[PDB]
This record gives structure tokens, C-alpha cells and sequence, in this order.
RNA sequence: GCGAUGAUCGGCAGUCUGACAAGU
RNA sequence: UGAGUAGUGAGAAA
């Protein structure tokens, strides 16, 4: 049988008519440095940058990333163990993180992805009506997120 | 469009036990496991075969979500010819009695159901069917009616309750077959209203994976219903 | 008649009763079995103890005691019990009756045509004088009217649409039509036929006829030589 | 557990009534039983009212029997005298039904009392 | 630390033994989940040692709402206390917490576990079925499931054979097949019984009536001054068919048939009477079954009338749900409600309605409505 | 001393044929 | 020998 994957109902041309505040965004491991590193907490400057209620989310296979780092990054991830941070549980044995966070996107027009990698955000660009966030310069920054 | 005297065409469909009735306009039917009577009125096709003459029923997909869903092209459905099927939310046999005509006089269905006035009609169709066995209880505490079910190959969830990933979870860990079968009918408007039907979904898809369900497909069931998607799942016990 | 009405009073008690035990239907066929089992169990709870042996054999009885726990049936009231149990005397007693016809019928046919009897037989022989409505009509009626005594919609709709023709007619039915096989069945319906007529003549027409059948013996006799050899 | 179930307060049977004053002005309501059950069977009923005060009460029992079958939401009143008195017949009402129009004037108050009562179910 | 484990099934109740205690953290491993699925090493690991399989459905359907309601059955109390010895604390497995502290209350030496360790074994046990009693007798589980379920819910649901209207159709459906069949061999016994002494068929008429004067004359020469005082006692000498029948049995030219068609008239004539005599006994079974259930209708029009309506819409249920303008048509094929008439006809088929209304919405139907309904129907009569 | 618990509008249709058949 | 067993729905009376 053939597969023809229905495009989602949240879509009006590349407009994701969904994604509302108070906004769920999925964090991704390299956020953190870039997050620690410019001295930018997590749930406020989202805050900043977007002007809503901001739910972080870390899914296993990004936390499953984080311990194997090692002690060089243990506020990486105590800060990813700060309870506001709510957790997602992963079904798929994989644990490589940029395809996790690509199949969800895929499932379910409804996150915000924070990341920094050039190639996850390639992929993710080439998604319609996914909100791309990221850190550069002093704080964090939305694309395509016209609610802004 | 399809009149009372017209002749069709009638052909399978991928899903073993749904066929296919051609015409100017394509009706998907199921072969009636008790002829000469439609349940909810709805239209009975007849075909002579050497010469016995049997019966088939139109499938309303604005009146069984399952009915929109397989019209929108699920992948897989457990739902088959001589497979136990468990139904929760049996409101009448409007959905049950189809279901019971694609598993046939081999397999059965468990219908559950809780309120007392549509579970009188559910007991009065088990009487032309032999192979559904109705449970009028509430789904939420599978303990009370744990004597009357064993194993069951495929558990389907039409309960539109905010706790019906529970209630699954639940009848799932008890008579739910290692590996499985799992479709769930969700509407979101019942669930939270507050929040866009999107997000309504990955949360019910989230608390499947909590229960060792893995999500296997799901649909948005667009233009029969708003609203509403199924998800497909295979229980993974280990 | 009987035949029919019998029919239709067993559908209704499988149905009045199949609403107490739904079961029964299947496991026993026999519509006077099926009476019987009511007249000595009336309800499902009774089955434990009752003995179903004179009935039914040992492998049936079992299975609709098991299915008496088992099933589906509802319970019913002594009033409901009462009337149902009525039907299924009337259902034992037709058949009661209905082997004396049987048996009144065919006693009829052994003095008024001793002949036909042993050659086409009681029931058969029956219908054939039913059909022309007296013995002296049939009798005057040539041997080839009697082949296709009984096939009259079957013979005119051939004659007029340029088409074969019956060969059978309601002799069909007869014991000695059954023993041939294949286009020999037809070659003794048109024996058979004319040797009925010898014999029907005898039976209707004979004054001081012996109440013997003895010339539907020979008649007999000559039709099994015909079968052996055209069947050999 | 009563056989009138679920019945309005005095709060609410007042917005209900006041939805079926104005439904009649606008030829948007079926008054009486054998009305009501015709709306029913055509699927073109918003919501039944019926009085609980009917005398007896089971003479309108089978608009409950039918509406939960059609997924129509319905409610009582105590009265009927009052019931009758909105509905601007000379007559008491034990029972009346909203024709379904998306194009009436009044439609909003119409699915704001149909949301209360919904919830009351 | 899990020894003995119970199950419960539609026939009875099962207890079995833990051989083979699984590894407890290593529980999720694939392979110890996988020996659950295999029936082989599942049989390694537990044992039947006892089933006491129930006396009948009655105590099936006690036994499930008292398992239901998280209680211990006297037929559960036994099974218990013949298996599990008295002992530190014996350990049972059971699917059911709630049942645990009933369990402990009625044995105090036995610790309930119903930890996962207890739903895997649970799980295996109703996996396999049939196959782990090692052919001890308990039918087919799936049977027996239909049976006790249906049971089950029609007792949660309250359904009663009071309510129960099938009866009524099939006594009209059944009634009208005897009128018709009563008819037809009734006529056949004045044909036998018409060539011995035709005159008969003439002067009574009424069929019934006939066959019993043909029961007692048999033969037409019999014929003496008591017995036409007592077939004059049979029917009334009204109609002096008693002094015709002998006069004229004693003239008349039937042909007098053999005793074995005698034998066959009063055996055919005593059916026919014994169909009417059941026609009769069910035509009243129907009144009283009416009035039980539906004393309004009845009432108001009448015990075969209202039968009738009710078959004719499927059920009581179906009546009810008729709009008044469908019950008038749903008789108006046999003129069941009958210018100024049809006036009548609808009134009376509105009242109607509403009496079904009220004879199926109600547990315990009266007739004190009815019958005013029917007063009222009666003042609209008269009116017109 | 009215009414939504309901005013008003017998036909088709005619009872097959008649000396050959089977074997070396 | 050949040869087919989906009535309408507020008036009515004066
Ligand atoms: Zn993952």
C-alpha cells in the first residue's frame, strides 16, 4: 500500500495556526551551553524573547546525552533537572537526539525547537509551520514565529 | 445517489473482513453476521451466491468514527477475522454490531459500556449476535468485570472521558495480548478545551508511551468529524 | 396439510421456547424431539436432575444440559411455563396423529388398488388418484398422461417455447426411478408408467378383484427385469 | 434517581424560558409533545424542554428516551403553566422543542442556554 | 516468596501452586517475559492443584458481583480452606487488592500479594486457558463467558421478565394461526363426517359446536330420547337443532362409512377441539399478560386490539416512541381505532399514545389513568 | 360552561410421441 | 424409440 502523509490540520500554507502561548518547546543538549555560556537562564529568556509562558521540555534522548558528558558539564545538567523543566518519555530505542526531536516535530505541530546546530536546523527549516528558536549574540531569538 | 433498487459491484478492501461495494458512487460494507435486518436502519445490500442469498450493511463513517477513520486509509487496523476484540464505550451496536461482522462467528466482542438506557438496546442486539458479550459497567475499575473476559487480541477505546488514557492503561495491563493491538478514538474538545486539538494529542500520545504502548499511526479524521484523530498502538509489555 | 401445519406451530415453539433457551434449536433438529424435551424439562434449572435418555441419545442429552448452564435463555414465569408446555403437547400429538394417518392411509390403498401399491407404491400411488380425483378417472387416462402426470408446468412450458419436453412427472419420486441412473431413469418412468396403467385398470374396473396386488407383482417383476438388463 | 432528571433551578429556567419567549416570536418553536417528538425524528431539534409538573410525568418520558439516542440535549422545568405562558400559547406546555436554524437572530442565547444545559447533563 | 496463586474462572474457581519463583529484578528482562507467552516454560513454573467448578449459573452470577464487589463467597471460602494450609504466613497471589482484605479477614494466616510479580503470573494463567488444567473438565472459557455475562449485566441493568412484551407478540402472531388453523381442519371433519350424515354441517353451523356433537354421534342410528336430552344439553334447544338432528339422523341418505374412518373422524374432530380448547386457554393468557403489562392500553382499547398495535410497531418501546399521527397508521390497515367516525379515530388513537407512554416508562404500570383516559374518550364520544 | 394532555384543514393455458430398441 | 423434477400545527364557538 502507498503512503501519502497527510500534512497536518495546523497548517494554513506555512502558517501554523496552533502554536499558541502558552508555547511547549523542545530543548535541545547543545542549547544549554550556548544558554550557560551567554549567562541566559532558560525559562526567561524565552520569556523575553517570545513575551509568553514558555514550557521547556527535555526529552530522554537529549537527557540521555546530557550524563553521558561527564562531569566537564554537570550545570549543564543540573539545569536540565530544575523541576520547572517537565520531562518526556521516549519510545524508540535510539537514543541519538537530532532524530528524536525531528520525528516529534514531524508528529505534532505543536513544539518550539531550541537549538543551535546548523544541520538540525536545516532539517527542521525544511519542515513547514515549525518555529525554529535559538541563542545568538546576548539573548534568545524565534524565526518563524510571526506572533512576535 | 445510492437508491433503494440500485445494483453494485462488490469488492474486498485491503482489511480483511470490510469490503468494498462499487457504483457510481463506492460504498464500504460488511457482510451481515444476521441477515434480514439492519440495526440503526442503515442500508443492507444482498447478493445471490450459489443460490444462497447473502446480505452485506452499509458503513456510516459520519456515524462510526472507526467507519471515517479506515475512509481516511489507516495503515493497519488489528481489528480482523477471528481476533478477540475488546470495545470500551459501546453506547449501542451502531459501531459494535460492524465490528462484530468483520471479526465474524469465530472471533467475539467484548462491548462495555456504563449507562444503563444505551446498554438495554446493546443487550437486545447481542441477542441476534452471538459473538458479542455486553458488559454494562463502568470502565474505569476493569477489577468488577475481570471474571467475564480473558485474553483479547485488539482493545479498542471510544470513550470520550479526560481520564480515557487511564481507563485504557488499565484494561490494557489486564486482558490485552502481549504485542497487542491498540486504537484509541480521541477527542480533544472533551479532554481540554482550553488548549488548540494539536497539543491535545501529543499529550495523549505522550501518556500511551507512559503505559508501554507504543504508538504505532494515527489520523485526523477530517472532513467526517472534527477534531478527532485515532492512534494506533502495540502494547509492548517487556 | 397436517404436514404443513406442523411445520409452523415447531418454528413458533423453537422460536416462544428459544427465547428461554436459544440453544435447543441446534442441537436438537427433530421438531417432535424438540417438544418432548420441553414437556419433560420446563426450565433450564430442571435440567440437572431430569433424564433427557428416552429422547435423546447420550452424546445430544449431555450437550444441552451443559449448554442449560451456559446459556442464554431469560427465565420465565409458570404462566409463561404453562402455555408453551401447551404447545409442545400439541406438537408430540400432531405427530402422534400423523403417523396414524400414515399408517389409516395406507391400509386405504392395500384394499382400493392392492396393484399400484406394490408397484409405485402407498404415498406415490396417492397422488396420482389425488391428481385426476377419482381412481376410474385415472384409469381411462392413457399410460403416457400418467408419466407426466405431474409436470404440467414443466411440459406445457416446453411445448410452447420449441423445447424438451418432462419425463418424469410425479413418478419420479417412485422407488424403481430412484434404482435407475442417469437416461435410464427415463426409459423406466415410461415402463413403469404403462405398467401403472395395467395395474390401475385392475384396481378400478375389477368387479371381484382379490385384495392381493398379485398382478402388481408381475407388473413388478417384468420392471426390476427391465432395470437389471438395461442397467447391466 | 427521580424520573425528571436533570430539572433547572430558578436561575437557570429563566434564560431557558427566556430563549423559548423569543424562539416563538421568530417561528423557531415546536410547542407540545407530539411536536417535539416530530422534531426528533427529523433531526432538527436543538434541545427539548419539558415541565416536570406534568400530570402524570410519563406522558412525555419518551422525548428522553429519544433524545439521548440523537445526542440532543434536554432539561425540565417545574412548571408547565409557565412553560405554556413563554411559549405565548393560551395553554399550558408540557413540552416544546428549539428548531435548529444557524441563520436565526437569536442563535448566540440559543447555544449559551444549550452549553448550561449540556453541563447540567 | 509467591506459593499458591488464585484464579477466577466462569466455571469455578482455580487455585495453583508457584513451583518456580521468576527472577524478581530480573522481571522486565525480555526472556522472563517471554517464558510467560511460552506455554512451556509457563507449566515449569506454576501447577494446578485444585478447581471446584460451579454448581450452576445461579451461583456463577452470586460468585461475580460478590468477586465484583470485592467479597469472599462462601463457594471462594472453601476452595481456600481445603487448599491453603493453616502455617510463616502462607503467600496467595490474587489479580484483585480489594479482595485481599477480605481474604485476610476470613484467614488470618495468609499474606496477599497482588505486586506485578502476582499480574504476570495472572497474566499467563488467563493466557493459556484450556490448555493448563491438563484436560480437567471446565468446557470452553468463551462459552461459558456469553452465559454468565449476560447474567451479569442484566443484573447491574435491573431488566425484568415483568417488562418483558415478547410474550404478547407472540401470542397474537401464535392466536391468529390457531383461529386460521382451527378453521381449516374443522372444515375437513364436516367433509368425514358430511358423507355419513351431511345434514349436520347445515343445521350447526358453528364449526366448534359441530365437532363435539360429531364425538358424541358418532353413528346417526343411534339415537334415543336421553341421549337428545343430552345432546340437547350440549349448546341450548334454542335453535332445536336437538329435535332436527333426530329427526333427521333417523331420514337422511349418508352413506354409512367403516368403523376405521369412525375411529379417524372423532380422533381428527377431538384435535380440532383440543386446539380451541388451547386457543381458548391462550387467548386468556394474553389478557392477563396484557393487563400485567400494559393495563392502560388495554383498558383503554382492549386486550387483542392492543396486542395487535404493539406488534405491529415491533414493541411497547417502539409504540411509545410513535408519534400519534404514526399509531393511528400503524392500525389503519386493519381498522384497528374504528367523517364525524374519523374524528373519533384520531382522538382515540392520540389517547392511545399516551397511554403507551405511560405503560412502558413505568416499572409497575397502573390502570387508574386508563380508565379515566377511556372516560374521556367517552365524553368525546358522546359529543359527537 | 373549549383547545399543544392538540382546534383547524376465470386469463396466460394447449393434458407428450407411437414400432422399433439391444447383442454377435 | 424419442422426450426440462416523515401530514399540517392554533385556533374553535359565539
Ligand atoms: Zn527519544
Amino acid at each position: 500500500t502507498r503512503n501519502i502523509p497527510q500534512v497536518s490540520s495546523a497548517l494554513f500554507f506555512q502558517y501554523n495556526q496552533a502554536i499558541k502561548p502558552p508555547y511547549q518547546v523542545l530543548i535541545d543538549t547543545n542549547f544549554i551551553n550556548f544558554s550557560i555560556q551567554k549567562k541566559v537562564d532558560i525559562v526567561r529568556g524565552m520569556m523575553d524573547c517570545l513575551l509568553a509562558k514558555c514550557n521547556p521540555l527535555i526529552t530522554d534522548c537529549v537527557m540521555a546525552e546530557l550524563e553521558k558528558l561527564g562531569p566537564k558539564y554537570r550545570i549543564a545538567l543540573k539545569l536540565a533537572r530544575d523541576p520547572r523543566i517537565k520531562r518526556l518519555s521516549c519510545s524508540h530505542k535510539g537514543t541519538y537526539a537530532d532524530d528524536c526531536l525531528v520525528h516529534r516535530v514531524l508528529q505534532h505541530k505543536c513544539y518550539i525547537v531550541a537549538t543551535n546546530d546548523a544541520g538540525l536546523k536545516q532539517r527542521i527549516r525544511k519542515i513547514p509551520g515549525i518555529p525554529l528558536m535559538s541563542v545568538g549574540g546576548h539573548a534568545y531569538v524565534i524565526e518563524k514565529l510571526p506572533d512576535v | 445517489g445510492a437508491r433503494g433498487g440500485a445494483k453494485v459491484v462488490i469488492e474486498p478492501h485491503r482489511h480483511a473482513g470490510v469490503y468494498i461495494a462499487r457504483g457510481k458512487e463506492d460504498l464500504l460494507v460488511t457482510k451481515n453476521m444476521a441477515p434480514g435486518e439492519s440495526v440503526y436502519g442503515e442500508k443492507r445490500i444482498s447478493v445471490e451466491e450459489p443460490p444462497t442469498k447473502v446480505e452485506y450493511r452499509v458503513w456510516n463513517p459520519f456515524r462510526s468514527k472507526l467507519a471515517a477513520g479506515i475512509m481516511g486509509g489507516l495503515d493497519e487496523l488489528f481489528i480482523a477475522p477471528g481476533k478477540k476484540v475488546l470495545y470500551l464505550g459501546a453506547a449501542s451496536g451502531t459501531s459494535v454490531s460492524h465490528v462484530s461482522d468483520v471479526v465474524g462467528p469465530e472471533g467475539v466482542v467484548y462491548a462495555v459500556e456504563f449507562s444503563h438506557r444505551p446498554g438495554r438496546e446493546l443487550i437486545s442486539m447481542a441477542k441476534k449476535r452471538p459473538n458479542i458479550i455486553p458488559i454494562i459497567e463502568d470502565a474505569r475499575h476493569p477489577q468488577k468485570y475481570r471474571m467475564l473476559i480473558g485474553m483479547v487480541d485488539c482493545v479498542f477505546a471510544d470513550v470520550a472521558q479526560p481520564d480515557q488514557a487511564r481507563i485504557i492503561a488499565l484494561n490494557s495491563h489486564m486482558f490485552l495480548k502481549d504485542q497487542g493491538g491498540v486504537v484509541i478514538s480521541i477527542k480533544a474538545n472533551c479532554i481540554d478545551s482550553t488548549v488548540d486539538a494539536e497539543t491535545v494529542f501529543a499529550r495523549e500520545v505522550q501518556k500511551l508511551r507512559e503505559e508501554r504502548i507504543k504508538p504505532l499511526e494515527q489520523l485526523t479524521l477530517e472532513p467526517y468529524e472534527r477534531d478527532h484523530c485515532i492512534v494506533v498502538g502495540r502494547y509492548m509489555r517487556s | 396439510d397436517l404436514d404443513k401445519e406442523l411445520n409452523t406451530y415447531a418454528m413458533r415453539c423453537k422460536e416462544w421456547y428459544g427465547w428461554h433457551f436459544p440453544e435447543l434449536a441446534k442441537i436438537v433438529t427433530d421438531s417432535v424431539a424438540y417438544a418432548r424435551i420441553i414437556l419433560t424439562m420446563g426450565i433450564r434449572s430442571k435440567a440437572s436432575e431430569t433424564d433427557l435418555s428416552e429422547i435423546l441419545p447420550e452424546e445430544i442429552e449431555e450437550r444441552v444440559k451443559t449448554a442449560a448452564e451456559v446459556s442464554m435463555g431469560t427465565e420465565i414465569t409458570q404462566t409463561d411455563l404453562d402455555n408453551i408446555n401447551a404447545l409442545a403437547e400439541q406438537i408430540v400429538e400432531f405427530a402422534a396423529y400423523r403417523e396414524q394417518l400414515s399408517n389409516y392411509l395406507s391400509a386405504r390403498m392395500k384394499a382400493i388398488a392392492p396393484n399400484l401399491t406394490q408397484l409405485v407404491g402407498e404415498l406415490v400411488g396417492a397422488r396420482l388418484i389425488a391428481h385426476s380425483g377419482s381412481l376410474i378417472s385415472l384409469a381411462k387416462s392413457p399410460a403416457s398422461t400418467i408419466q407426466i402426470l405431474g409436470a404440467e408446468k414443466a411440459l406445457f412450458r416446453a411445448l410452447k417455447t420449441k423445447h424438451d419436453t418432462p419425463k418424469y412427472g410425479l413418478l419420479y419420486h417412485a422407488s424403481l426411478v430412484g434404482q435407475a441412473t442417469g437416461k435410464n431413469k427415463g426409459k423406466i418412468a415410461r415402463v413403469l408408467a404403462a405398467k401403472a396403467a395395467v395395474s390401475l385398470r385392475y384396481d378400478a374396473l375389477a368387479e371381484d378383484r382379490d385384495d392381493s396386488g398379485d398382478i402388481g407383482l408381475e407388473s413388478r417383476a417384468k420392471v426390476e427385469n427391465r432395470l437389471s438388463q438395461l442397467e447391466g | 434517581n427521580p424520573k425528571a432528571f436533570p430539572l433547572a433551578d430558578a436561575a437557570l429556567t429563566q434564560q431557558i424560558l427566556d430563549v423559548v419567549q423569543q424562539a416563538a416570536n421568530l417561528r423557531q418553536l415546536k410547542k407540545g409533545a407530539n411536536e417535539a417528538t416530530k422534531t426528533l425524528n427529523r433531526g432538527i431539534s436543538e434541545f427539548i424542554i419539558m415541565a416536570a409538573d406534568c400530570e402524570p410525568i410519563e406522558i412525555l418520558l419518551h422525548l428522553p428516551l429519544l433524545c439521548e439516542d440523537k445526542n440532543v440535549p434536554y432539561v425540565f422545568v417545574p412548571s408547565r403553566v409557565a412553560l405554556g405562558r413563554a411559549c405565548g400559547v393560551s395553554r399550558p406546555v408540557i413540552a416544546a422543542s428549539i428548531t435548529t436554524n444557524d441563520a436565526s437572530a437569536i442563535k448566540t442565547q440559543i447555544y449559551a442556554v444549550k452549553d448550561k444545559i449540556e453541563t447540567l447533563l | 516468596p509467591i506459593e499458591y496463586l488464585l484464579f477466577e474462572e466462569p466455571t469455578g474457581y482455580a487455585v495453583f501452586k508457584v513451583k518456580l519463583q521468576q527472577d524478581d529484578i530480573g522481571s522486565r528482562l525480555k526472556e522472563v517475559q517471554e517464558q510467560i507467552n511460552d506455554f512451556g516454560a509457563f507449566t515449569k513454573l506454576i501447577e494446578l492443584v485444585s478447581f471446584a467448578p460451579f454448581k450452576g449459573a445461579a451461583e456463577a452470577l452470586e460468585n461475580a458481583n460478590d468477586i465484583s464487589e470485592g467479597l469472599v463467597s462462601e463457594s471462594l471460602k472453601a476452595i481456600l480452606d481445603l487448599n491453603l494450609p493453616k502455617a510463616k504466613n502462607i503467600t496467595l497471589a490474587i489479580s484483585d487488592k480489594n479482595l485481599g482484605p477480605s481474604i485476610k479477614e476470613e484467614f488470618p494466616y495468609v499474606d496477599c500479594i497482588s505486586n506485578e510479580l502476582a499480574q504476570d503470573l495472572i497474566r499467563g494463567v488467563r493466557l493459556h486457558g484450556e490448555k493448563l488444567f491438563k484436560g480437567l473438565q471446565s468446557g470452553d472459557l468463551e462459552r461459558a463467558q456469553l452465559g454468565l455475562g449476560h447474567a451479569y449485566s442484566r443484573a447491574k441493568v435491573k431488566f425484568s421478565v415483568q417488562k418483558n412484551d415478547n410474550h404478547i407478540i407472540q401470542a397474537i402472531a401464535l392466536l391468529d394461526q390457531l383461529d386460521k388453523d382451527i378453521n381449516t381442519f374443522a372444515m375437513r371433519v364436516k367433509e368425514w363426517y358430511g358423507w355419513h350424515f351431511p345434514e349436520l354441517a347445515k343445521l350447526v353451523p358453528d364449526n366448534y359446536t359441530f365437532a363435539k356433537l360429531v364425538l358424541f354421534i358418532k353413528d346417526k342410528a343411534s339415537l334415543n330420547d336421553d341421549s337428545l336430552h343430552d345432546l340437547a344439553a350440549l349448546l341450548n334447544e334454542d335453535s332445536g337443532i336437538a329435535q332436527r338432528v333426530i329427526d333427521n339422523a333417523r331420514i337422511s341418505m349418508g352413506q354409512d362409512i367403516s368403523e376405521t374412518d369412525m375411529e379417524n373422524v372423532c380422533v381428527f374432530a377431538q384435535r380440532v377441539a383440543s386446539l380451541a380448547d388451547y386457543r381458548r386457554q391462550l387467548y386468556d393468557y394474553l389478557c392477563e399478560k396484557m393487563h400485567t403489562v400494559a393495563p392502560n392500553l388495554s383498558e383503554l382499547i382492549g386486550e387483542v386490539i392492543g396486542a395487535r398495535l404493539i406488534s405491529h410497531a415491533g414493541s411497547l418501546t417502539n409504540l411509545s416512541k410513535q408519534a400519534a399521527s404514526t399509531v393511528q397508521i400503524l392500525g389503519a390497515e386493519k381498522a384497528l381505532f374504528r367523517k364525524n367516525k374519523g374524528r373519533i379515530s384520531r382522538y382515540l388513537a392520540n389517547k392511545c399514545s399516551m397511554a403507551s407512554r405511560i405503560d412502558n416508562y413505568s416499572e409497575e404500570p397502573s390502570n387508574v389513568f386508563g380508565s379515566v383516559l377511556k372516560k374521556q374518550v367517552e365524553q368525546r364520544l358522546e359529543f359527537y
